[PDB]
């Protein structure tokens, strides 16, 4: 028993052993896309800057720059404001817990939310399947 | 690795969509500028940004709303009783047994429509 | 025997990390009255699709057809609901 | 010692009272440049010769067998006859009690040292099963260990995309001012400055966003402050009660799983007509 | 014993797992107490 | 009907005695 077991186990570890080393070699290409992004933006930031040289001329060039900065600024602020919530939320759930984590009832009470969530998923895509049900 | 899995696959839709993004600034500064004018995209991408801001501030919206029950009966709820426990544990159950019968109203249909088309 | 509910968690977790199409931000763990509401909040949705006259019945086909009962997990669930446990009121803090 | 012939070890294995299990093969090479395993009943039928056999136990050979594959007539033929001692009814119900039939054979106990020679291949069969969970240890070590590391490489490429993205933007936004450069405001570029204001009336609303989260960051630690001085209530809930409770939450977690196999497999099922 | 408000969901979980359904035998049983079957008989056992 | 209101209740004591 404990050797067909074993036999199993090994076979489950040698396939969790190859997931592993296709999410480095996605990760590293991942990083080549990164690498080759900036090297197509580096060429465009520095022309771009030797074109930032240019006079504006008239109130249209003024209010178009303020326009245009303003996406600048809500881009700035929105991916502040996702940091912002995400240190709310993880400085709740690492507040709302007890000390002592072999409790029974802190485990039941974390299946209930994964439960709550398994469920809040099964509603929202039984409500995507059946408007294909719809659709066909 | 499963929860590294589904990051990574994002983050390559993440990734190529930033390249696709850059392809329009590498783009534009190639168009001469008696073409410039006919090359909307820099529009549509400006338009798509704005949406995307569009719809971060609902989602935003959404969970300090959800904060906001959280704090509001976490303020209240001064113990944890077994009758809460009881009433989670049953209400969890009925919702379960409802959503089983939704699905099983969906999972049939998708037959009915396979046994048509195959 | 001692083989407690962190075995069973550790499942609950992946169920939920593989139905989570990943957000930009974390979820939160909700106490017990939002579970409970949670619930309830859903139920009254699922509802409205499903009349309630078919649902235990419909539920019982398609989860029976993986070997689950829902009348002996509700029975359960009434034996659990009447069983008279643990008396409350806890004794007073550290020091005063 | 045939220029044709390679030996191979494919395992070695200690036993019981100073002794070692080896694995071997023979591999031939024929006259054209192909090479083939030698089968073991054939190389078996080397050994077994007197004259290899007494070399063979010059080398300090005790035993030599195959491991080869009974066919079901070896295994028929085999338990046919009861063995020298045994009595017919006890070797006829040993075929009923036998727990899988295509692995498992029943094989003879007799005398106190046959017990004590199972009981010694016992204990050298599980250090030999503890020698692979302490590799599995290590195996699991580098799993749990590079899991981090990619975390870790997530943790900053999402970062380095940041970089990346307010560079195209900045790029992009530049470029756009410079190609309308001259031109009047346009009907695209006041509608999207008036998208604009508002999305920036919403982020500095005194009541919106930014306000709420600051009295959340309020409210959380005047939460905590008090919290951490209330006492634990802690319920002694019974072991059997636990018991039932869990198997419950069991239940509609593997019912759960099948919902969710469900509207996979569906969602799946549906692609296949849409194309 | 068993009040009708659950009766024929009640047969139809312990039938249907059974694989019987009780709706369609109910509406045959339906047409079956309609249905405007025959009177007297056309000629059978013939060497009368 | 009847007798699903008796046969639950059999398997309600099996799986706490077994």
């Amino acid at each position: 028993e404990n050797g067909e077991k074993i036999t199993s186990l090994h076979r489950e570890v040698e396939k969790v052993k190859l997931d592993q080393k296709r999410l480095d070699q996605e990760l590293d290409f991942i990083l080549s896309q990164q690498k080759e992004l900036e090297d197509l933006l580096s060429p465009l930031e520095e022309l771009v800057k030797e074109q930032s040289g240019t006079i504006y001329l008239q109130h249209a060039d003024e209010e178009r720059e303020k326009t245009y900065k303003l996406a600048e600024n809500i881009d700035a602020q929105l991916k502040r404001m996702a940091q912002d919530l995400k240190d709310i939320i993880e400085h709740l759930n690492t507040s709302g817990a007890p000390a002592d984590t072999s409790d029974p009832l802190q485990q039941i009470c974390k299946i209930l939310n994964a439960h709550m969530d398994s469920l809040q998923w099964i509603d929202q895509n039984s409500a995507l399947l059946q408007r294909k049900v719809e659709e066909v | 690795i499963q929860r590294n899995t589904l990051n990574i696959d994002k983050l390559k839709i993440e990734t190529a969509q930033e390249l696709k993004n850059a392809e329009i600034a590498l783009r534009t500064q190639k168009t001469p500028p008696g073409l410039q004018h006919e090359y909307a995209a820099p529009a549509d991408y400006f338009r798509i940004l704005v949406q995307q801001f569009e719809v971060q501030l609902q989602q935003y919206r959404q969970q300090i709303e959800e904060l906001e029950n959280h704090l509001a009966t976490q303020a209240n709820n001064s113990h944890i009783t077994p009758q809460d426990l009881s009433m989670a544990m049953q209400k969890i159950y009925q919702t379960f047994v409802a959503l089983a019968a939704q699905l099983q109203s969906i999972h049939e249909n998708v037959k009915v429509l396979k046994e048509q088309y195959l | 025997d001692t083989e407690g509910f962190g075995e069973l968690l550790q499942q609950a977790e992946q169920l939920a990390a593989e139905t989570e199409g990943i957000s930009e931000l974390p979820h939160v763990e909700r106490n017990l009255q939002e579970i409970q509401q949670a619930g309830e909040r859903l139920r009254s949705r699922t509802l409205t699709r499903t009349s309630q006259e078919t649902a235990d019945v419909k539920a019982s086909v398609l989860l029976g057809s993986r070997g689950l009962d829902i009348s002996h997990i509700s029975q359960r669930l009434e034996s659990l609901s009447a069983a008279t446990t643990f008396e409350p009121l806890e004794p007073v803090k550290d020091t005063d | 010692g045939n220029q044709t012939l390679t030996v191979n070890v494919e395992g070695t294995k200690t036993l019981p009272d100073d002794q070692t299990e080896v694995v071997i093969y023979v591999v031939e090479r024929s006259p054209n440049g192909t090479s083939r395993r030698v089968p073991a009943t054939t190389l078996y039928a080397h050994f077994e010769q007197a004259n290899i056999k007494t070399q063979l136990q010059q080398l300090g050979v005790t035993l030599s067998m195959t491991r080869t594959e009974l066919s079901p007539a070896q295994i028929k033929q085999l338990l046919q006859n009861p063995p020298a001692g045994v009595d017919p009814i006890i070797w006829e119900q040993a075929k009923v009690d036998n727990p899988d039939s295509e692995k498992l054979i029943p094989v003879p106990m007799v005398g106190f040292k046959e017990l004590l020679r199972r009981l010694k291949v016992q204990d050298q069969m599980t250090k030999q099963h503890q020698t692979r969970l302490d590799i599995i240890s290590e195996d699991i070590s580098e799993l749990q260990k590079n899991q981090t590391t990619s975390v870790a490489k997530i943790a900053q490429y999402k970062r380095k995309l940041m970089d990346l993205s307010h560079r195209t933007l900045q790029v992009l936004i530049k470029q756009e001012i410079q190609r309308k450069s001259g031109y009047a405001i346009q009907a695209d570029e006041e509608q999207l400055r008036v998208q604009l204001d508002t999305i920036q009336g919403e982020l500095n609303a005194p009541t919106q966003f930014k306000g709420r989260l600051n009295e959340l960051m309020s409210q959380i630690r005047m939460q905590n402050h008090f919290g951490a001085v209330r006492s634990e209530e802690r319920y002694y809930i019974d072991a059997d009660l636990l018991r039932e409770i869990k198997q419950h939450l069991k239940q509609q977690q593997e019912g759960l799983s099948h919902l969710i196999s469900i509207i996979k497999d569906d969602l799946e099922d549906i692609k296949l007509v849409e194309h």
